């Protein structure tokens, strides 16, 4: 699993170099593909970690309130929001060469 | 008018101490490219601004 | 985007009432929506789009008032002049169009 | 009890921090604040340090600034020029005006290091500055003089009347701080996004470290207001 | 003119300003007075959505 | 310890003053700090200086701001746009918030005067603004609120949930001070003529003494510029 506490992603949208980040495939639209697919494996893999955290602090109220309050879970929901987007945690990852591509069509 | 000044650095201080004007013509130690295109430093009449 | 962080932060089960909370414009609100609107970046547009420079990405940043606040620069890209003239903003809304 | 309603922040934040630039933040801020904290302490940064600078120097062979000692890669102008990038920090209290006449030989790069030798009032910033470059077999003999002053003086008013023949003002920068900026962000409180964040850049030459220069600038700024209780 | 130099008013309106947040007089005189200004029925609040 | 050669002031000087008017003097500065001093200043009194003003108002009969009372000739809005002008002076200590019910009767003008007989913990410092021309046979029952604050407070933000039927959030401008003009002029101490001299003329409402504007604003200045200690 990622190491999500030390990312080196930026937190926020920031102009990123284009020459860079289509280097290795030579054509920014496929790069861009590759990006938003390991982006919805990285989303799919927070999610789950996400949901066990909250599932291990959470706290079983029989209340009839519509409004809760549970200070562990908001401290790891917080936690978890802080963190970069699924998205640029992607293309930090395709700028360090952490993702493994591959064209189906081109080697069959 | 007519000062010289070792870097940027000097220019800057002396606007921040008024002691020059920003639209004074002065000269300043800088890199710039010479006839070679390679980046060299070599006083050049300027502008504080 | 702000009701899956009510649900996520346990504050609300449901999504009326995140609905409800929203509405009543509370400052957790405002607290979810700062970090929601880092890296999602919005599509302005003015009519009409004569080139692709018409649509442009930005990031979103909270402001006070009704009006929306667009970096000079862009002004010539958009034709926009602030005399009156208005701009459409659309969300994308999933990874690959982020 | 009154301040209830006045936001104000709780400390200065330091990002980061070197002995030559440094990085500082003030947050919350009342719309408007900002911008006064911020251009009252720059002013007072800019104007009021004082510091040591050389004032004179001379030279064995040269008689005017637009002459060429034998021997060095560097002429007179471009050896006045680093002369003035050289800083100073007292070592021995009261010492406010010393004269120093150095001689240096055998070596293909005088530094300023090579001038602490000779040098016994005061301490140089900056040993690493080189001054000339000159062959092996060439010998400089320097006069300079290191006065006490405030601010940004050029050479015409650093001028006097009965300096020896041969001697040329040098504009002598004696203020310890090189830049002041300062820029104010919109910082949001609860629901309230018209809050002001003030965050200051201090570079200095390394006689001062910034958040003294900060802290000095803060107590002098505090010592004038006090006179209207 | 006339009605200005009256007025005590600078001929032109042309005045020297001081800025509000450092106080230090601008370069130029700028050309202050009193205009007319109307408020336009294409407001704000009637077109966010 | 380096604050020896800088020349710094003893004290403040009121030259003229009135509850109204202040002229001071702050003297000798060096070179530039005159314009630091006296930009913080103006803009912390223009800025932060607390007040009195109205929050609510209940007229009887009328159930908002766009009716109008029987035999008035000027309609609800221009009440209140009235009653937004009205001032107060602090006479009891630890007063911050009263409830004043008016009943003016068998007069031809309602004053600002008319609700001092009502007031106990503020006094009116324009007596003579009119609120409203009335008809000798009108019975005007009003009921305002008064309350303590800084700058301006919209009245939406005014708005008390818990308020009873009929009552009208007004807007509040709760800043005493009307405005604030300084001067630089050069100053001589012995031989040297560069030290400045600043004068100060302030204008206030009459709910702070000019005089205690200036000794707010300082004690605002000192309590941001301490934390950069
Ligand atoms: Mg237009």
């Amino acid at each position: 699993m990622q190491d999500l506490k030390n990312t080196k992603a930026p937190v926020s949208t920031a102009t990123l170099n284009r020459n860079e980040f289509d280097s290795k495939t030579g054509n920014i639209y496929e790069a861009i593909s590759i990006a938003s697919k390991r982006a919805v494996q990285i989303n799919s893999d927070i999610k789950k970690e996400l949901l066990e955290k909250l599932e291990e602090f959470a706290t079983y109220s029989d209340s009839l309130e519509e409004v809760f309050e549970n200070k562990e879970q908001i401290e790891v929901s917080k936690f978890y929001e802080k963190l970069p987007k699924p998205h640029a945690l992607a293309v930090q990852e395709w700028l360090e060469d952490k993702i493994y591509y591959r064209n189906t069509e081109k080697d069959a | 008018e007519g000062l010289t000044f070792y870097s940027s650095e000097e220019v800057e201080i002396a606007f921040n101490e008024r002691k020059v004007a920003l639209n004074a013509i002065i000269k300043v130690r800088t890199k710039d490219f010479n006839e070679a295109g390679e980046l060299v430093n070599k006083i050049i009449e300027t502008t504080v601004g | 985007f702000i009701i899956r962080k009510l649900i996520e932060r346990g504050i609300v089960k449901t999504v009326k009432s995140a609905k409800k909370i929203i509405d009543k414009k509370e400052p957790v609100v405002w607290d979810i929506l700062e970090n929601v609107l880092k890296g999602h970046p919005v599509l302005l547009n003015r009519a009409p789009t004569l080139h692709r420079l018409g649509i442009q990405a930005f990031q979103p940043k909270l402001i006070e008032g009704k009006a929306i606040r667009l970096h000079p620069l862009a002004c010539t890209a958009f034709n926009a002049d602030f005399d009156g003239d208005q701009m459409a903003v659309h969300l994308p809304l999933g990874p690959e169009a982020i | 009890m009154a301040l209830l309603n006045f936001q104000k922040p709780d400390k200065v934040i330091m990002i980061d921090s070197t002995d030559f630039e440094g990085k500082f933040e003030f947050r919350p801020l009342e719309p408007g604040y900002g911008l006064t904290v911020g251009n009252a302490l720059r002013r007072v940064l800019l104007s009021s340090l004082e510091g040591f600078a050389i004032t004179s120097v001379r030279i064995d062979g040269v008689e005017h600034e637009f002459s060429v000692v034998p021997g060095v890669v560097e002429d007179v102008t471009e050896i006045i020029l680093n002369l003035k990038q050289v800083r100073f920090k007292r070592q021995i209290d009261d010492v406010e005006s010393e004269t120093v006449s150095i001689s240096v030989s055998g070596k293909e790069q005088l530094t300023a290091g090579d001038f602490q030798k000779f040098i016994s009032g005061y301490q140089v910033l900056n040993p690493d500055l080189v001054i000339c470059n000159m062959g092996p077999k060439v010998s400089i003999n320097m006069e300079i003089v290191i006065e006490k002053g405030r601010g940004y003086v050029p050479a015409e008013e650093n001028k006097k009347s009965n300096a020896p023949l041969g001697s040329i003002a040098v504009d002598s920068v004696y203020t310890p701080v090189k830049n002041v900026k300062y820029s104010i962000e919109n910082y949001r409180v609860e629901q309230k996004t018209d809050y002001e964040k003030l965050v200051f850049e201090i570079i200095t030459d390394g006689s001062i470290h910034p958040k003294d220069a900060l802290t000095e600038a803060a107590k002098v700024l505090i010592h004038h207001f006090m006179l209207f209780s | 003119n006339e009605l200005t130099d009256k007025a005590g008013v600078p001929r032109f309106g042309h005045t020297y300003l001081y800025d509000g947040g450092t106080g230090q007089r601008f370069d130029q005189a700028a050309t202050v007075g009193v205009i007319y200004m109307l408020k336009l029925g294409h407001m704000v609040d009637d077109k966010m959505h």
